């Protein structure tokens, strides 16, 4: 649908505005791993919007400081924190180091608040 | 700068960060359930842990209930039968098939694991 | 031959094997932080377990602080708010991005899980 | 609508949902064992947990026993030696090689983790 | 038929099924160590669990000791320093590099988790 046609000399501009995905095609997709209802059931969270927070600065924090910031955020009443989109694995913070410190922070904040936490 | 206390500061999901709900405030939430056609239900437990998904149902969900006074009377009856339990009011939406609201209406009196609002920071 | 006791002989990392720090000794450590341009910070906890990485931050790290008296005053304020807590003074180096010092400035009074210096061996 | 209580409402397998067994009711169960030629045996334990498969055997299974009075006397002797224990009477079928009956004949008196029949619902 | 009790009947390996060892009996075991050229050693602990491999060494193994009186004096010294501990006498063979003997010489007085010899069966 968008592979080649946007580059045709015969047109000056092209924008795809909408697609009608028919049920017969929708049914061929696994789709979302859980979806809204299942997610709320899995988190045991109802009756309000969920609250989250991207850790900052975007880049430049160590794994230990990442987990530090995460714990302090979650313990105050956020349901979630998150890696910044561009936080993957980098010289200033390797991913597995982060994962481990973050898991400690989630567990500590969950135990302190009595509410289910994630990051 | 006030410091948020990590000591005996447990929370219990929706509305826990607000002042304790008055009778009028609970009644206003019940009116909300009724105005939206949702199914009221009461649940209770001896203990509340974040890891524990299910509590015990009080009787059955109040299917077809459109009378807020009925809901309030079941709150009274539930808390009377379990005066030391956590008790929450919840409501279900059968179209989305999910719980659409929920909050605590009773905690155990022997509980000292949470703070009054003005003692949450030091 | 004296025998190092295994009984109620818990330690708490840096300086735990020395005599308890006097006010003058704590002040000297704070001078060290300031002389080196490190970031002072206070942390506290109800319990201290070797498996537990994070404690709770007292306020925020004291960025730009070059005044030892200010650090000492926060020690007083932290311990006043949490008189039964473990409280430690730490300092951060933002160039290496790592904690560069740290030691206990308070332990719970109800704690009997550690020995005085002259009771460590029998 | 009565609500089945989740609180201190532990059960102990066969016959626990009935009124407590009278002496005459226990005797009738023993007669059933004897009439069917099964092997009576007594077992006991300090605690009863659903995860715990084995209890402690009282003596040996009563092989060749065809006398209900003998079985009743062992119940007395077992409960006399262990007056605070859970004690159950079981019977074995050696053809199918399986326990073919079993029920409690004593619980600890210090136990408050179960309800009387009329207090199971509220 | 006597029934072996499951209740508070903990055992502590070699010689625990015999009557408690007299001073003369302990002295005879020490003579055995000396006659065979083995290395006496004392070990102690607050608690004794089957899952726990190591206890704490009292001083050092008594290398070159050929004097039973010396071993007996170290028993006295160890038990004086830790009057509430489990204490065992062991002996090492350095040729096979293995502990070749070992038995309790002291249990805590507060311990009620074991039976006197005549109370082991009922
Ligand atoms: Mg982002």
């Amino acid at each position: 649908i968008v592979g080649n046609v946007f580059g045709f000399k015969a047109l000056r501009a092209l924008r795809l505005e909408d697609l009608r995905i028919p049920p017969a095609y929708v049914k061929t997709f696994v789709g979302p791993p859980h979806g809204i209802q299942v997610e709320r059931d899995k988190l045991n969270k109802y009756g309000r919007g969920l609250l989250g927070c991207t850790i900052k600065p975007k880049l430049g924090l160590s794994a230990k400081n990442y987990g530090r910031a995460v714990y302090e955020c979650l313990r105050g009443g956020l349901d979630f924190t998150k890696d910044d989109e561009n936080v993957n694995s980098q010289p200033f913070m390797r991913w597995r180091d982060r994962f481990l410190f973050v898991a400690e922070a989630i567990y500590k904040a969950q135990a302190e608040t009595g509410e289910v936490k994630g990051h | 700068m006030m410091v948020w206390t990590p000591v005996n500061n447990k929370m219990f999901e929706t509305f826990s960060y607000l002042p304790p709900l008055t009778d009028e405030q609970i009644a206003a939430q019940v009116d909300y359930i009724v105005a939206n056609g949702w199914i009221p239900c009461l649940e209770f437990a001896e203990h509340s842990n974040p890891e524990e998904f299910y509590w015990t149902m009080w009787k059955l969900p109040m299917f077809g209930c459109r009378d807020p006074m009925q809901v309030l009377r079941e709150i009274v009856a539930c808390t009377k039968a379990f005066p030391d339990a956590y008790v929450r009011l919840v409501a279900f939406d059968n179209q989305k098939q999910v719980q659409i609201m929920g909050f605590l209406v009773q905690r155990p009196k022997t509980a000292r694991d949470f703070q009054p609002a003005n003692k949450r920071s030091v």
